[PDB]
């Protein structure tokens, strides 16, 4: 529905703004898109979501060991852990537990 | 008609805060900036000056200890543009292979037992060390007296 | 112990003079130190028969982002050191009119500050050109022709051709690129091509 | 808590200290700062957001506080 | 260290997602078109059919960082709704207020 | 008296590069306080007078982002609450800078700029015709 | 009955800070945030990363200094700045909280690649706002 | 003085170590806030004002040509036919492609070409001629 002088404008014009130049269908033309962005995999936001969790816990842990952090929360599960000793109900040892 | 565009000036890039530092002078109610402006904390003798600031200097020496025990804990680099000063500080040897350009690495990182006893080894292997090599490892050991450079611990 | 505990020193607002320089006690943003600014201020939705908190161990203040530093007499101070950097506007470009003549093309980039440890922003790349084509050596087929490649970046009301440039990684390079399309689109419009006949 | 006149004297005068510190920082004559100049001062110094107008920082005379 | 066996398993997921990318980009390009050849779209489609399933994107949840709750995540700040109110509501996030209008 | 003596400036150097024609400077200012807001305009405001650098400022409309939550952990779907987030703005308009002077006042007041408020510096600078446009080739 | 951040009403005995006392309704009203950061602004990017740093901070300074904090920190953030505001108390000797000042500016530039400065203010005890 | 001095000659460890003693006797403890931000610049760990987004960041010294304009490396493939159709729609994506590097989309094309290198077996029974 085009003549054929505002075709071939439409063209040049396509060709001078680095548009795709030979004519496409919707379907092809994801080709066009799919490496005018990043995959959603490669952006920051999907692969770096989380936090390095690793590295927090093992970062306190040592700060912990080394008398510069003081855990609140893993002095609680130590004394309850020591008390449990005294009651008897501490862990079985792996492989040679209660069943067999 | 022309117009007449004014010539460009360059300055460094501290040199704005540098002018603006210029505007203010010494408070004389104030102790030195180094400390803590608390009443608390501000230092009330001439030995606290002292000891304050090296209290603080060892806090400073004990987190880099840690820094430099652990750089897994210190390698996620956040920053844009990248900081160099801020990334752990790597002092051992990587060159594992006994030969003269493995040897300049421990003259590099002043290993005076480490570069002395891979000398000798190279010496013993045979292969050759370039005088200027030699040179460098003279100038290790004769600088600090064929003994270890202090260290921050062991 | 051989002493008592260590008592805190009297706050040092009880030195300053009420003429002294206060710019040099706060040189730059710093925060809110009780103990540094001799002002009796109160902060704080008072209690019922109550007083708004006094300014000791007061949070509701260190949370504000306080101006200190930026009094009046050092803003003028401060102004004095930085005229050695500036350099004179042309006086001959007195109104926007004169800006035009002399020179057609507007390039607009912005830069984004926000805080944090990277200073990347992806919105910092944009460039965008603007130009008359009055200002354009046009005849009457090459504006013709111009108008017609370009679309919609040509703005019949006001005749500006607007060119918004994002390609690129970098800000220079789509400056670069804005300044070529408009090159070649300027030498195309004026060459005549055989096809043009069937207009 | 109660105040004591003693207590509300001593406010008084660190009022008035304040008063001729706060016209120091501003660059304003200590002698024809007014109550509505300490306040534009305060809030510019000070500027806080707060819906509640109350909640707000201030420096006023102690007999209009207390 | 991470919150649960769960958590762990997603951050398998977009780690293998990320190393995969750029061929699995290569070679559904292949196939989402009509310009190449049949016959070479299908061997395109056994190709990304062969890949290790935990490399397809569409596996990945946006769990909440602190918690680990697959629902309810607010995807600004990556937080479930009960841990970003319990930040909101001691004053923690900066701007963050309760909506009265 | 402990007054210093003498102060060595930083040196400024002119060189022999022609200078940047900036038409327009647009501050945009984005805060969740509109005091904080009032106090950077008059700091910026001061600061452009008295580096002769004519201002003009104006409030763009604010924008309030509002969201709804879950009241309880579990069940209860009708009871929920709502959060928001204000973004104030302030504009300022600055006009007919060279790149020396915006590269010194941008330099001051983005480096005052107060915790919790961001910037967005739009600068239209000021170009010649390129040199291959001044004729056609063909 | 609401429940979230609201100290709730004991015999008149209980000691609470001003922060303590306001409850979520009051956070642009009467309190202000604890947090200010570009995050959260319009058109503003990595709100999350913010937060995640603003939740280890707290929990990091909390066993640092272990008894010394008086009140929450007040964390503020200018360009590539940090800065932490810290009321704690006068118990600690001064020696520790330098060598402790010292030590937590070090560990954490390294750690989130910025300069962070820690600006500590004492206070004889904790500042009770009223007795609920 | 001498006319030329041995800049090329790496210094001796005596004379790096001499040039740190230098830098001791001037020396002394930060004197206010400007002075510490002074020394963060300096130390490369505070941005430098007025802000620029792209600080640090040059992709290589690349020019806005060789980002927009990718048919230099489409030599190898073929010049006409369906191959060609599918490169020159790669090609214009990747050329308004702002996150990937040069380097990136050279990348892309070069594993094009070796995959339809591959298959060209494939390609022949469809009347496609690749190389
Ligand atoms: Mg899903
Ligand atoms: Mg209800």
């Amino acid at each position: 529905s085009l003549s054929e002088y505002a075709f071939r404008m439409s063209r040049l014009s396509a060709r001078l703004f680095g548009e795709v130049t030979r004519p496409t269908n919707s379907k092809s033309m994801k080709v066009v898109k799919l490496f005018s962005e990043l995959p959603l995999a490669k952006k920051k936001e999907t692969y770096d979501w989380y936090p390095n969790h690793h590295t927090y816990a093992e970062l306190m842990q040592t700060l912990r060991f080394l008398g510069l952090y003081r855990d609140e929360h893993q002095d609680f599960m130590d004394e309850q852990k020591r008390l449990k000793k005294l009651r008897g109900k501490e862990k079985p040892k792996k492989g040679e537990g209660k069943r067999a | 008609e022309e117009v007449v565009i004014p010539k460009k000036k360059t300055w460094d890039k501290v040199a704005v805060l540098q002018a603006l530092a210029s505007t203010v002078n010494r408070d004389t109610t104030a102790v030195p900036y180094v400390f803590q402006d608390d009443p608390y904390l501000m230092p009330a003798s001439s030995l606290e000056s002292r000891s304050f600031l090296l209290a603080k200097k060892s806090g400073e020496n004990v987190a880099k200890f840690i820094i430099n025990s652990y750089p897994k804990y210190f390698q996620k680099d956040i920053a844009e543009p990248h900081i160099p000063c801020l990334m752990p500080e790597y002092f051992e040897p990587q060159i594992k292979d006994i030969s003269e350009a493995a040897l300049k690495e421990r003259i590099e990182l002043r290993k005076v037992k480490a570069s002395v006893d891979m000398f000798d080894q190279l010496l013993q292997a045979g292969t050759t060390v370039s005088l200027e090599t030699t040179n460098s490892l003279l100038d290790l050991l004769c600088y600090y007296g064929d003994q270890e450079p202090s260290t921050d611990y062991h | 112990e051989r002493p008592p505990r260590r008592k805190a020193l009297p706050p040092r607002t009880e030195k300053m003079a009420v003429d002294q320089d206060w710019p040099s006690v706060y040189p730059v943003a710093a925060p809110f130190k009780p103990s540094a600014v001799p002002l009796p201020v109160r902060m704080g939705y008072p209690v019922k028969k109550g007083v708004p908190m006094a300014k000791e161990g007061n949070l509701e203040l260190l949370k504000i982002p306080n101006f200190l530093h930026l009094t009046p007499v050092a803003i003028k101070k401060h102004c004095e050191a930085l005229k050695d950097f500036c350099t004179e506007w042309p006086a001959a470009l007195d109104s926007d009119e004169k800006c035009e003549k002399h020179f057609p093309i507007e390039i607009d980039s912005t830069d984004y500050v926000s805080s944090g440890p990277s200073v990347r922003n992806p919105r910092a790349r944009v460039v965008v050109l603007r130009v008359k084509l009055s200002s354009l050596n046009l005849d009457d087929h090459a504006k013709k022709k111009l108008i017609k490649l370009v679309g919609e970046r040509y703005c019949k009301t006001t005749d500006v051709l607007t060119i918004k440039t994002d390609r690129c990684p970098l800000r220079r390079q789509n400056y670069d690129y804005a300044v070529y399309l408009l090159t070649v689109l300027y030498h195309e419009s004026w060459n005549t091509e055989e096809w043009e006949k069937s207009k | 808590e109660t105040y004591t006149e003693d207590f509300i004297k001593k406010q008084i005068e660190e009022f008035n200290i304040g008063k001729r510190h706060l016209a120091n920082m501003m660059g304003e004559d200590p002698e024809t700062f007014t109550q509505e100049d300490i306040d534009r001062a305060i809030a510019y110094l000070f500027p806080s957001g707060l819906f509640e107008k109350r909640a707000r920082p201030v420096m006023k005379h102690p007999e209009q506080i207390f | 260290h991470y919150v649960d066996w769960r958590m762990w398993r997603d951050v398998k997921r977009r780690k293998m997602a990320y190393e995969y990318a750029d061929e699995r980009l290569r070679i559904n390009s292949l196939r989402k078109n009509t310009i190449l050849p049949k016959i070479l779209q299908d061997v395109a489609d056994e190709e990304i059919a062969a890949l290790p399933r935990d490399s397809c994107p569409v596996r990945i949840r946006n769990r909440c960082v602190m918690t680990s709750r697959p629902r309810g995540v607010k995807r600004r700040w990556r937080l479930s709704r009960i841990v970003f109110r319990h930040l909101a509501d001691h004053g923690q996030l900066s701007g963050i207020q309760r909506a009265t209008w | 008296v402990d007054v210093p003596k003498d102060l060595t400036k930083p040196v400024v150097t002119i060189s022999d590069e022609p200078d940047i024609l900036y038409k327009r400077l647009s501050v945009l200012v984005k805060g969740h306080d509109k005091a904080v807001l009032d106090s950077y305009e008059y700091f910026a405001v001061l600061a452009a007078k008295e580096l002769g650098i004519s201002i003009k400022v104006h409030e763009p409309p604010r924008k309030i982002e509002r969201f709804t939550l879950l009241q309880s952990v579990h069940i209860y779907k009708k009871h929920r609450v709502q959060y928001e987030m204000r973004t104030l703005y302030r504009c300022l308009e600055l006009e007919h800078l060279t790149g020396s002077t915006a590269d010194v006042y941008l330099e001051y007041i983005q480096r005052n700029l107060p915790e919790g408020v961001a910037m967005e510096v739009t600068k239209t600078q000021l170009e010649q015709l390129p040199e291959h446009i001044k004729e056609p080739i063909w | 009955k609401n429940r979230a951040a609201r100290v709730r009403v004991s015999k008149g005995d209980k000691p609470v800070t001003y922060e303590e006392a306001h409850a979520p309704h009051y956070i642009a009203h009467r309190k202000g945030w604890l947090s200010l950061h570009t995050g959260n602004l319009d058109g503003e990017d990595h709100a999350a990363e913010r937060t995640v740093e603003d939740v280890f901070l707290r929990k990091f300074m909390w066993g640092t200094f272990p008894g010394c904090l008086a009140d929450q920190l007040v964390l503020k953030r200018r360009g590539n700045q940090l800065e932490i505001c810290a009321v704690v108390l006068r118990q600690l000797s001064p020696h520790k909280y330098y060598f402790l000042v010292g030590y937590s500016e070090t560990l954490l530039s390294y750690f989130y690649k910025c300069p962070v400065r820690l600006h500590l203010q004492t206070v004889p005890s904790k500042v009770v706002y009223k007795y609920l | 003085t001498k006319e030329a001095p041995e800049t090329d000659t790496s210094p001796s460890l005596w004379d790096v170590e001499f040039a740190k003693q230098l830098a001791t006797v001037n020396e002394q403890p930060l004197q206010n806030g400007f002075e510490e931000l002074i020394q963060w610049t300096k130390e490369g760990k505070l941005w430098e004002f007025p802000i620029n987004n792209e600080a640090g960041f040059d992709d290589d010294g690349s020019e806005f040509h060789e980002h927009i304009f990718l048919e230099k490396h489409l030599e190898s493939f073929p010049k006409q036919g369906p191959i060609r159709h599918f490169m020159e729609l790669v090609t214009c994506g990747l050329s308004k492609n702002p996150y990937l590097s040069v380097k990136q989309k050279v990348e892309h094309i070069e594993w094009f070409r070796n995959y339809f290198n591959e298959k060209k077996d494939i390609l022949k029974e469809s009347n496609i001629q690749f190389n």
